[PDB]
RNA sequence: GCGCGUGGGCCCCUCCUGGUAAGCAGGACGGGCGAGGCGGGACGAUCCGGACGCCGGGCCAGGGUGCGCCGCCGGGGCCCG
């Protein structure tokens, strides 16, 4: 590169999509934002004030602060041999709620639902560990009809 | 032959000896290092790696410190491995024993018209090896002067002092001076 | 006369570590020097090179510094000195130093034949009777 | 006190007697299951799929020089960290996918109960204290792991054949297997393409067999 | 004459040495930069009973 | 060298509880290469991927041959210039032993190597329908012909150290 | 915490830019030589294997096995390397 101004290399980064130019939808600014809430930070072009530069967008942080008009968001940089938190502050339209937590959300109610009726009904508790998928198992599947398959001839 | 880089982070070096040229200090951290090994208890290995410490690592705790120190716990031994040094601030210091390895002329008066007991880690080895009724209590590490001037002043999260006078405006008028 | 029985000495080189390039050249002593130079053949220890001194070639501890009669060396100068050999040191014996005249070494052979400690040069300046 | 070690010596020797005698029926058990749930199968004119492999023996073929740095990584939590080492891992996906990325420094299959027994009696070592001991003995496999409930050297051969619930532990306590030269023939082409890298099945054995 | 204008072969390797160090964890907590407002609100709320460490 | 039959099928889903099996015969080294011919095969004539499907069982097919047959093998092989399609008739005893036959004489004169070649299909032929003249020939009731190498006891000579009296008649 | 050397690099693999091209110039991931012994590639800094305390026995990688020169045969096909 030989000009690095703010927004350079930004052609298709912050070009809005096929049919979605235009203004924010209003639950941008209406959805509820908490401190240390996980967010995703996708730049939009259209809004030009609290713009987080090209290497903000994709990147997943925590709300530091709740202000007016503004989220401050910490992201990890790695420059060099050190990561960095580095504490961006970002418009509303450049910021969206993340659900990297959501699984292991959806996971600790149901651990907890498994164990509630372990408790009570059913007191021996199923393993609530995820399992790396394993290596399946017997079974006798009928042959019965197995299409004959040959190599076919080659064409062209 | 085999790779053994992948996962090691490499040996990292520690005191397991005193280098004090003073017999005594030799001797004692002898004596409780032979405890820790016969009796594995936590008092005796803190002790035993405190006596290896430096002088700059071992800070002096004053006779007001150890006074505010065991304001609570009066019966417990206060047991510091460096100098107890008094504190004239302090016009009336409670009674207390201590057991450290020197106590400064002023600090050894005053502790005894006290009513207080000096006691000293042969004291200490003979009466209460293993540490029962005793607290080990620390002098501030960083209070050292050079301490204070560790950093990069000139930085602008550096919190540190330039070491020198200086005497100038760039750079020090402010954060857009420079 | 006779030591402790021990275990077979074994030498890992019998030669002695020649320094490179000191028999082509009379100023360059044959006292071992690592070879320190960047285009250096025997640093590089390339094949055919002279060996390098490593501490690999080290002898057992239980029978270094062993002469080949089976005893260690007590290098003697006089006959108080003969009180180190006689504080039970069955498995050491006496050198007589090169200094002592051989009028002190027959005193301090003597010495030694009561106490039984071996003495290693024990022929030595016994040149007929002065 | 000083006494009970005998008391211990005869436990561990009770459980080593009768853990033999049943092992060794339960191995024999599954070759008459096999073949008569085939038979059952063909019958029907169906086929008895067989459990998809649930351990692995994996034996790295190539040495320490140039090698990648995600590969270093992936063979040092294999605890291959030289040549002719062999190790057992558990088939999972997880273990799966990462032997794929490092396949041409390793091959691997999956060991018989037979090859299981050789490597862990002839080759076996313990790990103790971060210690190489030699496995000479069923008083340290009880040691170490009882815990695990695995008293006996068959009681060791057992977990790792059927991964059972103590095969991390159990694993971990062997000491990465190092074995003599491998024979190999082309280390560079899979055991797919005629070379040796990579999945060789039934055939890790075999390769095993001179190496012990 | 000319020399090399720029590399980075080595440098990741160089970073990764002992490298790819997480960054403390005070300052994932700092108060640096968040709003004057609530940080004057916190201090008055923990200026407050058992919180309070004024004496 | 070997002969197996690879049955496979693509992995159960909730649209294909019960998916088609498919059968191929295989003649490979080992069961680890004939299982590897299996899945380049499905995964370009049935678009099934080794990791999206499963090998129900590998058997292997021995087979009895204490009598000479005529091995027909239809084979596609790529050249420097491109696949080329190929009819070659071996006599052996056993499909297996005719396989080898063909993969000796495809490398040696086509220059093609084992997984350059993919096999049609392999089918005894009689001798009224051989289309071969190099097996035509030795169909025939009755072949004489002298010893094809009798020089080639030279084998003997390796022994002798070469220092044998006399020349050897052949 | 204290500090040293270094800041002319160059090769391989793959991906590239300028150039008719270059053992040419300029870049990228990893590796190597630098600073890596040793066996092979006839010879070579970097290639292919292997990365080194001193030894004895055993195995065998890569690369080979007429004779120089350690180590080979058996089978199928081809044939003025």
């Amino acid at each position: 590169t030989h000009s690095q101004g703010y927004r350079c290399k930004t052609r298709y980064c912050f070009a809005r999509k096929f049919r979605r130019h235009g203004m924010a939808n209003l639950t941008t600014y209406n959805r509820v934002y908490k401190l240390g809430q996980y967010v995703n930070i996708k730049v939009n072009g259209a809004y030009h004030k609290g713009m987080p530069h090209r290497y903000y967008n994709g990147r997943t942080g925590t709300i530091f602060n709740i202000g007016p008009r503004a989220l401050g968001v910490q992201i990890q940089k790695r420059v060099r041999g050190r990561i960095m938190l580095k504490r961006i502050n970002v418009r509303l339209e450049h910021v969206h709620p993340s659900d990297c937590r959501k699984n292991h959300l959806e996971r600790v109610a149901a651990n907890d639902a498994a164990r509630r009726l372990a408790k009570e009904t059913g007191q021996p508790v199923p393993c609530l560990k995820r399992q790396n998928a394993l290596p399946r198992a017997a079974h006798v599947v009928s042959i019965a009809s197995a299409i004959d398959i040959t190599p076919l001839k080659y064409d062209g | 032959g085999i790779d053994l880089k992948t996962g090691i982070k490499k040996r990292k070096v520690e005191r397991k000896e005193p280098k004090s040229p003073n017999p005594y200090i030799r001797l004692l951290h002898n004596a409780f290092k032979v405890v820790y090994e016969n009796t594995g208890e936590d008092f005796t290995k803190v002790l035993t790696k405190r006596l290896c410490l430096s002088k700059t690592n071992r800070p002096v705790l004053s006779v007001s410190r150890l006074a505010h120190l065991m304001h609570k716990r009066e019966d417990k031994i206060a047991v510091v491995a460096s100098t107890v040094t008094n504190d004239e601030r302090l016009v009336t210091i409670p009674r207390m024993t201590i057991c450290a390895l020197k106590f400064s002329a002023t600090a050894r008066s005053r502790i005894e018209k006290a009513g207080g007991r000096c006691m000293s880690f042969d004291e200490l080895l003979a009466e209460k090896p293993t540490g029962d009724n005793c607290v080990l209590l620390q002098g501030r590490r960083s209070c050292r002067a050079v301490c204070k001037k560790f950093g990069s002043p000139g930085r602008p999260n550096s919190h540190v002092k330039p070491k020198g006078e200086h005497k100038g405006r760039r750079g020090a008028r402010g954060r857009h001076s420079w | 006369i006779h030591p402790l029985p021990h275990k077979i000495i074994i030498k890992k080189r019998k030669n002695k570590f020649i320094r490179f390039q000191s028999e082509r050249f009379v100023r360059v002593k044959p006292s071992w020097r690592k070879p320190r130079g960047i285009d250096s053949p025997m640093r590089h220890q390339y094949r055919g090179q002279r060996p390098m001194v490593s501490i690999g070639y080290g002898s057992d501890k239980e029978t270094r510094f062993m002469l080949p009669c089976g005893f260690f060396k007590h290098r003697i100068s006089t006959v108080h000195e003969l009180k180190t050999l006689f504080m039970n040191n069955k498995t050491h014996a006496a050198q007589i130093a090169h200094g002592v005249s051989a009028r002190s070494r027959k005193q301090i052979l003597e010495e030694a034949k009561k106490m039984g400690v071996r003495v290693l040069n024990a022929d030595a300046k016994l040149r007929k009777e002065e | 006190r000083a006494t009970e070690k005998e008391k211990r010596a005869a436990l561990v020797k009770d459980h080593a007697v009768k853990s033999a005698q049943v092992y060794a029926r339960y191995y024999i058990d599954l070759v008459e299951s096999e073949k008569k749930a085939r038979e059952n199968a063909l019958k029907n004119n169906q086929l008895y799929v067989p459990d998809e492999p649930k351990v692995y023996l994996v034996v790295r073929i190539r040495g320490i020089v140039g090698v990648a740095p995600k590969v270093r990584t992936i063979l040092s939590l294999l605890r291959l960290r030289q040549i002719n080492n062999a190790v057992f891992m558990r088939c999972n996906k997880a273990t799966l996918n990462a032997l794929r990325i490092v396949d041409h420094y390793v091959t691997y299959g999956e060991p018989t109960v037979e090859t299981i027994r050789n490597l862990i009696y002839k080759r076996g070592f313990a790990k103790v204290n971060g210690q190489r001991i030699p496995i000479v003995d069923n008083n340290l496999i009880d040691e170490q792991l009882s815990k695990h409930n695995i008293l006996c050297a068959e009681d060791l051969v057992h977990e790792i054949f059927t991964c059972g619930s103590s095969f991390k532990e159990a694993n971990n306590f062997l000491w990465p297997f190092q074995l003599n030269s491998a024979a190999l023939k082309d280390k560079r082409n899979n055991f797919a393409e005629g070379g040796d890298f990579g999945y060789r099945g039934k055939y890790i054995n075999e390769f095993v067999a001179r190496m012990i | 004459a000319k020399l090399k204008n720029h590399t980075s072969k080595n440098q990741n390797r160089k970073d990764h040495r002992n490298g790819i160090k997480k960054p403390k964890k005070s300052a994932y907590t700092s108060h640096k930069g968040m709003c004057p407002k609530y940080l004057r609100n916190l201090r008055r709320s923990r200026a407050n009973d058992p919180r309070q460490s004024l004496r | 060298m070997q002969k197996y039959i690879v049955y496979g099928r693509r992995l159960p889903s909730e649209k294909f509880p019960e998916p088609e099996v498919f059968r191929m015969t295989i003649y490979a080294p080992n069961e680890i290469v004939a299982k590897s011919r299996f899945w380049y095969h499905l995964k370009s004539l049935k678009k099934i991927k080794r990791t999206h499907g499963e090998i129900l069982d590998c058997q292997h097919i021995e087979e009895n041959g204490d009598f000479v047959k005529n091995f027909g093998v239809l084979l596609r092989y790529r050249s420097r210039v491109g696949q080329h399609n190929m009819y070659r008739e071996v006599r052996e005893t056993t499909s297996a032993r005719a396989m080898d036959k063909v993969y000796s004489e495809m490398a040696g004169q086509c220059r093609a190597r084992y997984h350059d070649i993919q096999i049609i299909n392999v089918k005894e032929v009689a001798d009224e329908d051989v289309r071969r003249e190099k097996v035509a020939m030795f169909t025939q009731k009755g072949v004489r012909f002298p010893h094809p190498c009798p020089y080639v006891h030279v084998k003997r000579a390796a022994r002798t150290a070469r220092f044998q009296d006399r020349a050897p008649h052949v």
